[PDB]
């Protein structure tokens, strides 16, 4: 057998079906407490629009 | 009651104190019981020190 | 007050599944009692067992009653000489 | 013996409420449920005569 | 330096996988941790109860019996409580100023002997001081040692010598109640219990004989280390033959359905008993090798043999070649020349040496280290076990002595024993007076008890 | 109870002027998931819930015992009694052990 | 463990959330660095006083 | 009649609750600016802060 | 501090405290109103701080 | 160092050393258990280091 | 400290400070370049600290 796979996420999992453990990690924000992360802002009406 | 020694009556009261949680934890057709030990035979052998 | 022989038959099967003698357990004067206490169960919530319906609670109560009666009704046969005599617990 | 805890009104029986098995005890005077013999028939007699 | 950072190396650890890991872990049928299976148990309850008196009278030197009440489904635990009297040495003692009084070492396992359990009118079990000492010194679980040394005595208050009233130390020995758990076959394991609900024909009785208070108290000479028997006039308040004692038992109750199911059946129960060989007087002055025949009946599991110094009946639970003597600070002192009298031992099966002349340290340390739950912390207490685990109720390797014709065990004395046998010791050396030794052998065996027609019995007799 | 924190320390001018040393101490948290290996929290199975642990400490007044040498009277400690003043803040951390299983 | 509320201080209460991204968590402990105590000669009890 | 009519029905109510943040120790001798992080759960309606 | 002490009670409460301290900020039009008014939930919000 | 000295033996061993030193890190749940438990094979692992 | 003082400005800046202080760390190859370079967003990044 060849040496172990080189680092850089090619050695973070095993090819055998009984042990895969997808390297993705679950978030720590749960589901009940969802931060707004991103919001949208509108265009500001000009001050001198009355002219 | 008759007091002045009521251990058996207290045990009867404790037994009668039965509820849904007790039914979940204990009881059942397949539930095992203590005070009875199942015996299984083992092999016939002997041991002795040896130089 | 309609008799329910099915409930008492189910109780009989449940008893004989593990162990049961039940000498005076006749279906008569017992199916009617089971039916009337089923009627009491119905139209009166708040005392049914959790996770099980009216008929199942009825058969469970019958289970308890029959088990208590059978446990109370236990007798020991008297042998010819004595059970604890050394002549008994031996080769003969 | 009873899901409920704490006795209710002795003269006015507790309403029958079906408990929930999911999730996500005394003989009252029987003054409700249209007691025909007593209580109720007084009004019928009064309005008849 | 709180630079803790690792969440990803677990991925590398799981990635590391080869033929050995595939052989060990993995597989569709492999069980996993973090998932515990739940199985219901029987519905029951338990509580202590008082054991009703039937005969006798609790007093020192007499024997009394206590019946087992028939009110519960199972009886599975028994203990005996006893209130010790008050001891107050006077200034008019025979020894005078050079006289101290102290309770004997191991106050419990003393004041009791020939403790028996009999069903109906036939003896079923009987144990005594040697068996109690060997058991509690061999298969003792740690952590409970301090508790046990508080229940039974040796609490550094009963065993501390107390000088007379006129001396500096006039402390009296406190009168505090003690408790001794009674080791029986049903108390050995929870799985074994007495079906009192199924056994109405048999009357279960426990017979306890208390040792006389005369030899319970130890009267020691402070200077010369001599022991003389105590008398009523020696201590204040005289000697009280009567004593207050009780026996308590734990009774368990089961559900009605379980008792209905188990009523009317035959059950085979395996129990463990003991057999005590008669004591043999040993004189190391004449001969050094002492051989004694062993006669036992059932499948012997272990053999506990010790040599006990028996110079004075006042001192008990002593297995050294020199009796303990008083020391500085009003405390018992152990003389330097004090070793186990046994030097070597061997077993013979009709001119067939099964065990050669092994060293005494073998039985002292090697055997307990491999086939017991503890190693004794006192000198003596030699054992040989035929089983992998002595404390296990489940049967293990054993040899029945009924078919095996009478075997013998031989022991060899020690130079310390043969020099302490004669006197000549200086003051407070313990062996100032000539010493005497006796050999005691204890055996533990299996047995079978059968239940038929509501009465227990032995199918093998 | 390491036989050093429980040993009384006399004043600076007395015979015993040794200072009480500072060392880190560890306390396991008895929880139902820590009681048995088979009982473990299924964090992957529980994404909705939020699992929280609250710890309330005590003021340093009761954590230090001031004892009279002869008559043995106990009085509450004062900030001026101890050199440098009592520290309200503390370096306390909580560690946990986690595991991973196959897909 | 991820500290989310308050700060550790004597006489105060602090809250910590259980870290996610692990399939199982089965062990928790709390460590803390004790302060340093130095008795002063100007104590209330004077010479006859110990801490 | 009222109680019989209103029995056996699903009831929905809106109520008020309190969340008290952990207490904080302030020493103005060191600094006069204090930051406190709030961790509340439901729709907060008012905040009451005192020293 | 005078803002929270006086202006907020004058506009979004039913009384003004007669003692020093007692600072309040209300997200709703009426603090004492049982019927809900404008409010925000901190569960969906990230960490909030008060200086 | 106190971690390896006390916490790991407390959880994943049947005894705790009574002398200074004796640091241990165990992959398996129970070191004393003869039955295999969690472990990592170094054959398929490149050179590791301890600092 | 000398790392942030000298090495980072030498590689990812147009100048090196001539006075004590002014430590930096840049996620981009060229700070002065108006064109975007290596950067990370903290809006969806959970709380971070600098010690």
């Amino acid at each position: 057998p060849p040496p172990p796979a080189p680092s850089g996420m090619q050695n973070a999992y095993s090819t055998h079906p009984d042990a895969y453990r997808t390297p993705l990690l679950a978030d720590s924000h749960a589901l009940s407490r969802m931060p707004v992360v991103q919001v949208h802002g509108p265009q500001v009406a000009p001050k001198n629009s009355h002219f | 009651t008759c007091t002045t020694g009521a251990g058996v009556t207290s045990g009867f009261i404790d037994l009668a104190t039965y509820d849904n949680l007790d039914r979940a934890l204990y009881g059942g057709k397949d539930a095992t019981t203590y005070f009875i030990k199942e015996h299984y035979p083992v092999g016939w052998f002997t041991k002795l020190p040896t130089m | 007050c309609a008799p329910r022989p099915d409930l008492v038959r189910a109780a009989m099967s449940a008893m004989v599944r593990e162990t049961g003698c039940t000498p005076n357990v006749n279906i008569r004067e017992m199916a009617i009692s089971a039916g009337v206490m089923l009627t009491k169960i119905r139209a009166n919530p708040g005392m049914l067992r959790y996770g099980m319906t009216a008929t199942q609670t009825v058969i469970y109560n019958l289970k308890e009653l029959f088990a208590a009666h059978a446990a109370r009704g236990v007798v020991f046969k008297t042998p010819a000489i004595h059970p604890a005599h050394p002549s008994q617990w031996k080769g003969f | 013996y009873s899901r409920n805890r704490g006795y209710g009104d002795p003269i006015r029986g507790d309403l029958p409420i079906v408990p929930d098995d999911g999730g996500w005890g005394a003989l009252s005077m029987i003054g409700g449920d249209a007691s025909d013999c007593g209580s109720t028939a007084v009004q019928q007699l009064i309005k008849k005569y | 330096c709180t630079t803790g950072a690792g969440v990803t190396s677990g991925f590398i650890d799981l990635a590391t996988y080869d033929n050995l890991d595939r052989a060990l872990y993995g597989g569709k049928d492999a069980t996993t941790y973090f998932i515990k299976e739940h199985y219901p148990v029987g519905w029951f309850t338990k509580l202590p109860t008082m054991a009703t008196r039937v005969s006798g009278n609790p007093a020192f030197g007499q024997e009394f019996s206590v019946g087992v009440p028939r009110s519960g489904d199972y009886v599975l635990n028994a203990w005996l409580t006893l209130k010790t009297p008050e001891i107050k040495l006077l200034e008019t003692n025979r020894l005078g100023a050079n006289g101290t009084v102290r309770w004997t070492k191991n106050l419990m396992h003393n004041a009791v002997e020939h403790a028996s359990l009999t069903f109906n009118d036939i003896c079923a079990q009987q144990f005594n001081t040697a068996y109690l000492d060997a058991w509690t010194q061999f298969n003792m679980c740690e952590g409970k040692r301090i508790g046990y040394d508080n229940m039974i005595g040796n609490t550094s208050d009963m065993t501390n010598p107390t000088p007379a009233q006129g001396q500096d130390g006039a402390r009296t020995l406190p009168s505090k109640n003690l408790v001794l758990p009674l080791p029986f076959f049903f108390s050995r394991d929870c799985g074994l219990a007495l079906p009192t609900v199924v056994l109405p024909y048999n009357e279960i009785r426990i017979n306890i004989k208390l040792r006389s208070l005369q030899e319970l108290l130890v009267f020691q000479n402070k200077d010369t280390g001599n022991v003389i028997p105590i008398s009523a006039t020696d201590i204040a308040g005289g000697l009280a033959d009567t004593v207050e004692a009780y026996v308590y038992m734990t009774v368990g109750l089961v559900s009605n359905v379980e008792r209905c199911a188990m009523a009317g059946t035959v059950r085979d129960m395996v129990v463990e008993q003991m057999q005590a060989a008669p004591t043999h007087i040993v004189n190391p002055q004449n001969t050094n090798n002492v051989h004694v025949d062993m006669r036992f009946s059932h499948a012997v599991k272990a053999l506990f043999f010790m040599v006990q110094n028996v110079t004075y009946k006042s001192v008990g639970s002593n297995y050294t070649c020199v009796t303990p003597v008083n020391g500085p600070g009003n405390t018992v002192m152990e003389p330097a020349m004090s070793v186990d009298p046994i030097k070597s031992a061997s077993l013979t099966y009709e001119n067939t040496t099964r065990l050669a002349n092994m060293g005494v340290e073998y039985y002292s340390l090697v055997q307990p280290w491999y086939f017991s739950a503890s190693i004794p912390v006192y000198t003596g207490y030699h054992m040989y076990s035929y089983a992998l685990n002595v404390g296990s109720v489940h049967p293990s390797g054993s040899t029945n002595y009924g078919r095996l014709t009478n075997a013998s065990i031989t022991v060899t004395m020690s130079p310390e024993s043969v020099v302490a046998a004669a006197g000549g010791g200086n003051n407070n050396s313990g062996y100032n007076e000539p010493q005497r030794f006796a050999l005691v052998v204890i055996a533990v065996n299996h047995n079978v008890i059968r239940i038929m027609n509501g009465s227990m019995g032995f199918p093998i007799l």
